[PDB]
């Protein structure tokens, strides 16, 4: 049996329903070295999860795809069995496992269900080498025709939104938002880039050093300065981990704080995502469900001393790094998908042409 | 997004033939007509105006949406492309010295269907499509048909120069026209 | 017909019934110019429909046309995937034109029927500028035997709101012509405002004449409510970001003089269509599954 | 004849008073009413059972339009035999403006399966319960409503909060839920309506009950709910409303002002008071019209949804021709 991860520190009262795991405590320790309760990829990728390898959502997604293809290639029906449901009953402990790693995304929680949609349906009348294959090709089909078609569309829609001459400030690290610049960029239009990034991550680097790359004029601040240089700001352009159903934006901690203070400034939003990162379950807040993260990375070494070392000597003392936020319709104008540029509160409608 | 509607899909090859595939679905990238063909603007931007002297629209990167006679509206301004008759008179002639290589141009290979094309007895319908494009295809060296399409109108241009033939007289509103009208001449030249 | 009876017979079907919407008879002529057509090939016969309607766009270069136009390019293409062939689909795209003529002539008396229930007795409503359905709405509301008062701006750079009291008052209603800038003085007297729309956007916000953008802000200020009578060949896929975001080929044209200006749907209360009332946020879902 | 009189009894007992006093048991016992109006009553065509239905529905809303859970049933009804018909024979919108006799077994089994899921719908709604409530937190409701105290008395056998409950005067009913839900170990409080405002700012969210929804989003609610909504908007706390299916009626607010239903004004002010009853003149209101702008998210038996969508739960349960009934 899988056991358990245990938390590490304690947690703030408002979040003691959620987990809050350290990144030096790993769940291999108590597993057999040839691995027999789950499959050597599924602990491999909780692996590279856990330490935080892999960030993006898409590219949680992507991996997570992959493993799930190997695993799909590796597996055997037993005898006096059926693949339809057999494989789901065995998949379950999988995605436990890598909830124990890291929880679910919305990306990851979205593939899942499709996966399980197509296992389902798979018939029973179908030969094990020809469902293995039918799904292997399935899996590859929504990869394409979710992410890289998606973000091309997206792309082109965005392209028409960027005037010359003007300043887009985007937040943190997503890979389609910087293709949309780059492609932007590319198609011959000028402009700046103002680039926000946020402790500890610091995953706006990221994007600055693809900015560079590119040749584009880019400027870089944290956070807390940004409403310095919104005045001088045309457009914001943020990246969402998660569409909710009652148009709330489900995305990076710092993603509400920059759109509250551009609406102060009176500066339109704009939010690109993918039709596959749409959820159908609401929040109305960030405390229901969120994500918390090593408190330990929360320290910072300023000057010669480390101020929250032994953060833990101190009893009445909490540490608190949330990973996500929601953001409420009103603060955001546009969701760029494929299927265009909709208002923010048109989430649910694509929710419906998509089943 | 009524301009990037598609109903026929260029599929390509590489004797570089198009062929055209039934495909009724919103495509990903905006399309321009000509002619009954379906151009699927992959590389480049539509246009607009009824500006003169269409090398004046890819030059900014452009393409218009429709133009030619099949067009009731044509934006490239009409003209009389009055050498047609001798593409008439030597329509019937076949493949078989000094015209030889007067024809190899502007192909660089000999070639005669350009006559049949331009010849009267032959209506610009739908079921002429494919060989219109897998020639304009095969005489230009791409692999989109817009690419393909200003290289034949900029090969046009330079073959015109090279004669001085009054570029300005030369727009490419029709442009098999300029084909038969420039092959027409060399003829008579060798 | 080629270039001149398209500009002429658009001015006379617009002239020979002045009470007709310049979108309604965008759509007749375009109807016309398909029964006219003299050619056989679908592809062909979408670019001459779409090169008349920047044709027509040239001329009243107000957004309805343009959403017509839009509105009988994608009628046309949805036709074209139900059946096959240019020969037979000719004469049922003759057909659902008329029947889609047929149908949007009766939505002024729809939406009347349907918007006459919003006002009260002793009401007092505040008008932008003249509106055939604003003028059909108040008349169905005094075939009702209603009592209320209207105050109308006169909409400066053309005085079309002293041409709308004119006409209102033939029909003996108390009305009240105020100056443009007199809107954040009256509405405090006005119980709720009715406008119509040149244009509905994406989210759900109106394109409409300057002034009204004005009046739905100053509206939010004195939380009274705020209704748009429009119908439905008014849908249209632009999303300005701001006010400078509509093209200006709208604002111009009919030191700094535009004419057209948009409204966010945030200031909207509700939308009154012959497709229904609706929410603000409910065209953009009408307006995506028609390209879905 | 013995439908008929149950009919009647039923008409009366909604004229004078309300015996089922829940709502689900309004829409069970008008459900099993129509099956035996389907069941019993002659027709040929599908049109003079849709008419008969038309009568008997104009009937019972006629005999207290206050209350909305008979007509939405009768509409649904409706819906059903159109969707029946259409099925055995053969939404508006831009596409269809651009594009263009054994049915009674159908309609009994559609009216059993939605007796059926009608009877889960409060389970549904506990079961969702527990994504929207953390621990500590601090809610307030109003009144009386079976829907959120199940909702709350569930969510807290996992977590601990703080709950407000404010007396919904002169009904002072608010009371009730504090005794029940203080019977399951949940620390609440009773509070008067003047204080809400007073307390509003020490509260994460609020959560509510309705008796009807319209299709604009806004509701009709018990009285000072709209003061609540207010105040929420002021301090911008998030505020649920849980809702069951059958509660959203296609009505719109301005409907002849019978909207509102007014009792008698002893519970405002008691007789006792003697002369100056004469010159004072009393408004005791049961119901209140909160808009949809200071509405955040509904929560039915489906899930969570935006105001900004109810129009297209309006199109899924009532066909625009039944809105008049």
């Amino acid at each position: 049996q899988v056991p358990t991860r245990k938390d590490y520190g304690s947690k703030v009262s408002l979040f003691s329903h959620l987990p809050q795991y350290s990144r030096q405590n790993s769940l291999t320790q108590f597993m057999s070295i040839p691995s027999s309760v789950i499959h050597p990829a599924m602990v491999r990728l909780g692996l590279q999860y856990s330490q935080g390898l892999v960030s993006g959502s898409n590219a949680r997604c992507i991996a997570l795809l992959r493993a799930l293809q190997q695993v799909i290639q590796d597996y055997t029906t037993p005898p006096n069995e059926e693949l339809s449901r057999d494989l789901v009953n065995k998949l379950k402990p999988y995605m436990s496992f890598l909830t124990q790693c890291r929880p679910l995304s919305a990306s990851m929680h979205n593939a899942i269900k499709f996966l399980n949609k197509e296992i389902t349906s798979v018939g029973s009348s179908k030969r094990e080498e020809e469902a293995k294959s039918e799904l292997r090709a399935a899996i590859d089909r929504y990869v394409q025709e979710k992410i890289v078609l998606a973000a091309q569309a997206i792309s082109r829609f965005a392209y028409q939104k960027i005037s010359n001459g003007d300043v887009i400030l985007v937040y943190g690290c997503s890979s389609l938002v910087s293709r949309i610049l780059q492609e932007a960029w590319t198609e011959g239009r000028r402009f700046r880039v103002v680039v926000v990034d946020s402790r500890p991550w610091l995953e706006g680097r990221h994007t600055l050093r693809s900015l560079v790359h590119a040749g584009v004029p880019a400027s870089y601040l944290l956070i807390p300065a940004a409403s310095y240089v919104l005045p001088e700001v045309s457009k914001v352009l943020l990246g969402a981990h998660a569409l909710l159903a009652n148009g709330s934006v489900m995305s990076r901690v710092g993603t509400a704080q920059l759109a509250l203070v551009a609406r102060a400034h009176n500066v339109p939003v704009l939010v690109c995502c993918e039709t596959y990162k749409f959820c159908e379950r609401v929040q109305t807040d960030a405390f229901v469900s969120n994500e918390l993260d090593d408190p330990d990375d929360l320290q910072c070494k300023r000057g010669e001393h480390v101020a929250l070392a032994n953060w833990q000597n101190h009893a009445s003392l909490r540490l608190l790094n949330l990973v996500y936020d929601v953001t409420p319709p009103e603060l955001v104008d546009l969701v760029i998908t494929e299927l265009g540029m909709i208002p923010c509160s048109s989430v649910p409608v694509v929710l419906r042409v998509k089943s | 997004m009524n301009s990037q509607y598609m109903f026929d899909y260029p599929a390509i090859n590489i004797l570089s033939s198009v062929s055209y595939v039934a495909y009724n679905k919103f495509h990903t990238h905006d399309v321009s007509t000509y002619e009954h063909c379906e151009i699927p603007l992959e590389k480049l931007r539509l246009g607009f105006g009824r500006r003169n002297s269409l090398a004046d629209f890819y030059s900014l990167g452009e393409l218009p949406a429709s133009w030619g006679p099949a067009c009731y509206f044509s934006s490239v301004k009409p003209m009389m492309y009055t050498f047609q008759g001798m593409a008439s008179d030597l329509s019937r002639f076949d493949l078989t010295p000094n015209v030889l290589k007067a024809l190899s141009w502007p192909l660089g290979i000999p070639d005669c269907e350009i006559f049949s094309i331009c010849s009267d007895r032959f209506v610009r319908g739908l079921q002429t499509r494919d060989q219109l494009m897998s020639y304009i295809l095969r005489m230009g060296d791409s692999h989109s048909l817009d690419e393909c399409i200003v290289q034949a109108h900029k090969k046009i241009l330079q073959e015109a120069r090279r004669l001085g033939l009054s570029d300005e007289h030369y727009n490419g509103y029709d442009l098999f026209r300029e084909i038969g009208s420039l092959v027409c001449l060399r003829l008579i030249n060798a | 017909m080629d270039d001149k009876e398209l500009i002429e017979y658009f001015k006379s079907q617009m002239k020979e019934d002045p009470d007709m919407a310049s979108a309604v008879a965008a759509i007749r002529t375009l109807l016309e110019f398909l029964k006219r057509d003299k050619g056989e090939t679908i592809q062909g016969l979408r670019a001459n429909l779409t090169s008349a309607i920047e044709t027509l766009c040239g001329v009243d270069s107000s957004v309805a046309v343009s959403s017509g136009g839009e509105l009988f390019l994608r009628f046309i293409s949805l036709a074209s995937l139900e059946y096959s062939d240019y020969s037979k689909c000719k004469k049922i795209m003759i057909e659902r034109g008329e029947l889609f003529l047929r149908r949007i002539s009766l939505s002024r008396n729809k939406i009347a029927d349907l918007c006459h229930t919003f006002i009260k007795d002793g009401a007092t409503i505040l008008t932008h500028a003249y509106s055939r359905v604003v003028l059909r709405v108040l008349e169905a509301a005094v075939a009702a035997k209603k009592r209320f008062s209207v105050y109308v701006t006169e909409s400066q750079p053309d005085l079309s709101g002293k041409k709308m009291a004119k006409a209102l008052c033939h029909l003996n209603v108390p009305v009240t012509v105020v100056l443009d800038a007199a809107v954040g003085y009256i509405m405090e007297k006005a119980d709720l405002v009715i406008v119509g729309a040149e244009g509905v956007v994406e989210n759900g916000g109106i394109i409409n004449k300057i002034g009204t953008n004005q009046m739905a802000v100053c509206a939010k200020a004195q939380n009274k409510p705020f209704y748009v009578v429009a119908e439905s060949f008014k849908f249209v896929r632009l999303f300005p970001l701001n006010q400078q975001d509509v093209p200006d080929k709208f604002k111009y044209k009919a030191e700094e003089h535009p004419w057209v200006d948009y409204t966010a749907p945030s200031l909207i209360t509700l939308l009154f269509t012959d497709l229904g009332v609706l929410t603000p946020s409910a065209v953009s879902d009408e307006l995506i599954k028609l390209y879905l | 004849s013995e439908l008929s009189e149950r009919i009647e009894s039923f008409v009366e007992t909604l004229k004078r008073g309300g015996g089922p006093r829940s709502s689900e048991e309004m829409a069970r016992e008008t459900l099993g009413l129509l099956r035996q109006i389907i069941t019993d009553h002659r027709w040929s065509n599908a049109g003079e059972l849709m008419e008969l239905i038309r009568r008997e529905g104009r009937r019972m809303t006629a005999a207290q339009p206050s209350e909305t859970t008979v007509g939405n049933m009768v509409r649904r009804v409706l819906k059903i035999i159109r969707e029946e018909y259409g099925r055995l024979h053969g939404q508006e919108s831009l596409h269809k403006l651009l594009t263009s006799a054994q049915l009674q077994s159908n309609i009994i089994e559609a009216i059993n399966e939605l007796l059926v899921e009608l009877e889960g719908t409060m389970e549904n709604i506990a079961a969702q319960a527990l994504e929207h409530i953390h621990s500590n937190e601090v809610i307030m409701t109003i009144g009386f409503s079976r829907t959120v105290e199940a909702f709350l008395k569930e969510a807290a056998r996992k977590r601990k909060f703080h709950v407000i409950v404010a007396e919904c005067a002169p009904f002072c009913q608010g009371h009730e839920m504090a005794v029940n839900l203080s019977k399951a170990g949940i620390e609440t409080t009773v509070m008067t309506d003047a204080a809400i405002f007073a307390v509003m700012s020490r509260v994460n969210k609020v959560i509510i009950g309705t008796k009807t929804i319209l299709a604009n989003g806004a509701l009709r609610a018990v009285t000072g709910t709209h003061t609540l909504a207010l105040a929420a908007k002021h301090h911008s706390t998030p505020l649920i409303v849980c809702a069951p299916m059958f509660k959203l009626s296609p009505q719109f607010p301005n409907e002849e002002d019978s909207f509102h239903k007014f009792v008698a004004p002893e519970e405002v002010l008691p007789f006792t008071e003697g002369d100056i009853l004469e010159k004072v003149s009393v408004h005791c209101p049961v119901f209140d019209y909160v808009p949809p702008e200071l509405i955040t998210l509904f929560i039915s038996n489906i899930g969570g949804n935006a105001p900004s969508y109810i129009y297209r739960l309006m199109s899924e349960l009532y066909h625009p021709d039944d809105h008049v009934l």
